[PDB]
């Protein structure tokens, strides 16, 4: 997975995240750029404009929740499998989620960092973070 | 399809890259090939490492190409013959790798331009950077 | 971006349909529902047993879509427009979905029209198909 | 992940595939409609024309390659991610072919199927091959 290097530059980033916010704008970005996705969301009411979208309390709690299950990631990478097993089940079985759309969600958290974190998300973060999200990806795409 | 509001976001946005386009290219260039290192496959011949020129120059000339597009946004097929005939043709570029190259042009937008890159904009530029991809992996 | 030997293509092939619209419509979904049966949930309010009433009457409507598609090839935002904002806003198809039903008039098409269905002609029907997903998948 | 049912069905109209032309028709029409693949395939020589690449000795035979690992994961649907461990390690590592081109072959696998059997390619027999080819661009992208 990650050289030694990368996950002592991501687990850097990572503890400096903006717990209440990130998780909700990265959702909020895959619901306004790749609008098909609200359809999975009709539970949370407006989501009409992207202010509506990126204002909404549904969308930053779900979002939290989101970044919990990423942070989730990061604490296990060597078993990414067996952490993501009973939430690749939900999102397939129950909820009909395409698995592209979870590769656009891993794409747009890193889009996030990099607009949270600016010179700071250089292309060797990123580089570890792409392994990171594709392998979230996977994992939840397994099932 | 470019929404009508699409189009006057990209003009705005991409209009704040200016004299940085040249920069932001060779960046996202190398964004790319750190994290999606099967796209240094079709750049046997460059220079690849951190500052790098040839990288420096390739960036310029993406991003040129990318103004080029936003001044002919209703005309791009016309406008882009000459590099659809490259990308398309002679190069045989799987469309993968465009929606890599976009998406790192995309974090390179958002680490220097944070106040510019918000939601509205992000979508509309990514329509954009589609749609000038299909024209590159098109042979019309 | 379809090439002109791709327009004049699918006109031959896809005239062939003819009177047979509603039938390779109707097979085309049904296809579709067996192999992927993600996308039966588009339709809860549809019987979608084999020969249904309401498959029928909308492959029909569906392989009508196409041959207007055709028929403004070369104005298809506008000739679409409303089937895009009944699939892009009202519905919000996953264009995922669109590629399984492409993929499924192709299959449809190559069982009932072997002689049309030569690779040049597949590849043409395929931009084609990919060109009218697009449209629908897009808000402009 | 294959019923009983959709076995028979898959194994009777397999039985009646001509072995020494499918696979080339099914990679000759990979190349054109696809013509991107055709740069992993430069020793092949001249694919310039639909025609050109549709009568390419080189096509027919490493079609026939092709259709022969087909016909090997047919024979053991129940193992699909052992039958092709090798392959596997071939295409990622050495021939750096994305994992979409998998499931675009296997597509155009199905498309051949339908122009070579016609009304007897039914909805059913087509949804079980789906497994199959989506079994083996799986298997095949494990790596
Ligand atoms: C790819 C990274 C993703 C991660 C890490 C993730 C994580 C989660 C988590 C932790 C939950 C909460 C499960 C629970 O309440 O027990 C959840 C629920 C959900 N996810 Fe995801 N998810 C991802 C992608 C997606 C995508 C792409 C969609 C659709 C576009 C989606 C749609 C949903 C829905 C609809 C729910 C249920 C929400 C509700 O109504 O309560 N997820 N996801
Ligand atoms: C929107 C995306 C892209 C744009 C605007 C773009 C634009 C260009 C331009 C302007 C050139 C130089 C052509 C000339 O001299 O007139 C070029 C060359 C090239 N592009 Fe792209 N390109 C894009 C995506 C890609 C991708 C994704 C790849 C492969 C990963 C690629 C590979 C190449 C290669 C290999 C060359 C030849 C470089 C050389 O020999 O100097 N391009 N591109
Ligand atoms: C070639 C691509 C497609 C074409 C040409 C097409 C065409 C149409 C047409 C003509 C209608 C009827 C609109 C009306 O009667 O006013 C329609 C409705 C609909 N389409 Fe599509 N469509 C396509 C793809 C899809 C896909 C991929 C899905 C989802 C799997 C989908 C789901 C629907 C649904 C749910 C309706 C509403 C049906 C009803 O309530 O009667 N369509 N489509
Ligand atoms: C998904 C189904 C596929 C199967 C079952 C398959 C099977 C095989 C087999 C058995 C070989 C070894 C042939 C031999 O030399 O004896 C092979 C080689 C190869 N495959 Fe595939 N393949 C598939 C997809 C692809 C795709 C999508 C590409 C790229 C477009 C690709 C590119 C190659 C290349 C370049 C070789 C080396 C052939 C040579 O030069 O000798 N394959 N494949």
């Amino acid at each position: 997975h990650l050289t030694p290097e990368e996950k002592s530059a991501v687990t850097a980033l990572w503890g400096k995240v903006n717990v209440d916010e990130v998780g909700g704008e990265a959702l909020g970005r895959l619901l306004v750029v790749y609008p098909w996705t609200q359809r999975f969301f009709e539970s949370f009411g407006d989501l009409s404009t992207p202010d509506a979208v990126m204002g909404n309390p549904k969308v930053k709690a779900h979002g939290k929740k989101v970044l919990g299950a990423f942070s989730d990631g990061l604490a296990h990478l060597d078993n990414l499998k067996g952490t993501f097993a009973t939430l690749s089940e939900l999102h397939c079985d129950k909820l009909h989620v395409d698995p592209e759309n979870f590769r656009l969600l891993g794409n747009v958290l890193v889009c996030v960092l990099a607009h949270h974190f600016g010179k700071e998300f250089t292309p060797p973060v990123q580089a570890a973070y792409q392994k990171v999200v594709a392998g979230v990806a996977n994992a939840l795409a397994h099932k | 399809v470019l929404s009508p509001a699409d189009k006057t976001n990209v003009k705005a946005a991409w209009g704040k890259v200016g004299a940085h386009a040249g920069e932001y290219g060779a960046e996202a260039l190398e964004r790319m090939f750190l994290s999606f290192p099967t796209t240094k496959t079709y750049f046997p011949h460059f220079d690849l490492s951190h500052g790098s020129a040839q990288v420096k120059g390739h960036g310029k000339k993406v991003a040129d190409a990318l103004t080029n597009a936003v001044a002919h946004v209703d005309d791009m097929p016309n406008a882009l013959s000459a590099l659809s005939d490259l990308h398309a043709h002679k190069l045989r570029v799987d469309p993968v790798n465009f929606k890599l190259l976009s998406h790192c042009l995309l974090v390179t937008l958002a680490a220097h331009l944070p106040a510019e890159f918000t939601p509205a904009v992000h979508a509309s530029l990514d329509k954009f950077l589609a749609s000038v991809s299909t024209v590159l992996t098109s042979k019309y």
